[PDB]
């Protein structure tokens, strides 16, 4: 019997290894995210800067838009006492 | 046909829709609860963007299933508006927006209470009733506020 | 044999060991799944920060030139109108 | 000591500096074999923004350690350049550029050859061996091609 016992001790050895398989793959897996996931600070940061950039550019066209006007009235002012003399 | 959007900030929102409208129609649903303006917003799904036109249907989205909406820095459309002190402010608007709904976007940068306010555009007064298409405002249009 | 029923228990626990040690790894690929879910929509977003620079630096750069014409539009009425009275 | 950078979509530059050199030092070592302007560069480490005056040391980056690294979208300085009659174009300079510089930085963008290329700005046309500081030129500054 002692013969089934032995019959057992292998049956589970066969378990173990095919349990084993089923860990270094989701161990891989798992590394594979982890490598994924340390890069989503640096999304973060560059959404971050992009939006920041963003925001420089339209102050630097929120200047001209202010400029324009100015040389818009500026020229309607000219064009006032030259339609005189 | 139960579904919710989420920000990159966790704040989440039902939206009561069906499996039929088109991706438009979703944004469209979206301003209507948010207010948050169509073309400012994007959609997306199974990790790629959505199109306005294409129904939900064929993105495979089923019931409450986990959308993903993301916030532009523009929105297609803009105006200007220059302060008592000279300051000129763009503001993010759209053709049918009310004088209230311009009056509310001024109160959030420079601050000022919406009553305060009394917008002059090329010579005539602007009043909250009407909204952007009435005066006849175009894009890149520079409003005025003076003194009530 | 004493040994063998040692063998098969002594495996049959390592066994337990590496099933609990899925289950915890299959609880956090289950946290992974939900959180990696956030990366392309970080690109996505990337992406459209990028291009609503473009349309701003653009806007800029009409701002630019509009300002160029109005600046020499200026200078002319005003030649013109020194040559006049 | 050695650290490997990398931006987000490929390309690892590997170089070697000391524990107390500071950010805006290793930034300067970017440029020094990048070209990357420091102001167009940021860096972080553990998910954080370095900053320029503190160093390595204050951020615990040792040996075989890895800076990510971001490319901005802009500088803090540009140029225009108007081919005098067509359309306008945007340059990201720094005050220290040379005017060649500023040919292929223009070259890259409309296709010109720097040899067939003459800058004016405001009145006087730039020479080669001298910088847009050495003619006094500053962001917003429009240059004129021909």
């Amino acid at each position: 019997s002692l013969e089934d016992l032995r019959q057992q001790l292998q049956q589970a050895e066969e378990a173990l290894v095919a349990k084993q398989e089923l860990i270094d793959k989701l161990k891989e897996e798992a590394e594979q995210h982890k490598i994924v996931m340390e890069t989503v600070p640096v999304l973060k940061a560059q959404a971050d800067i992009y939006k920041a950039d963003f925001q420089a550019e339209r102050h630097a066209r929120e200047k001209l838009v202010e400029k324009k006007e100015y040389l818009q009235e500026q020229l309607e002012q000219l064009q006032r006492e030259f339609n005189k003399l | 046909m139960q579904i919710f959007v989420k920000t990159l900030t966790g704040k989440t929102i039902t939206l009561e829709v069906e499996p039929s409208d088109t991706i438009e129609n979703v944004k469209a649903k979206i301003q209507d609860k948010e207010g948050i303006p169509p073309d400012q917003q994007r959609l997306i799904f199974a990790g790629k963007q959505l199109e306005d036109g294409r129904t939900l249907s064929d993105y495979n989205i089923q019931k409450e299933s986990t959308l993903h909406l993301v916030l532009r820095l523009r929105g297609g459309m803009q105006i200007f508006v220059k302060t008592l002190t000279g300051k000129t402010i763009t503001l993010e608007v759209e053709p049918s927006d009310t004088i209230e709904n311009v009056k509310a976007k001024i109160q959030d940068k420079e601050g000022i209470p919406p009553d305060q306010q009394r917008l002059i555009f090329a010579g005539k007064q602007l009043e909250d009733g009407r909204t952007l298409s009435d005066y006849n405002i175009q894009k890149e249009s520079t409003l005025h506020l003076v003194l009530r």
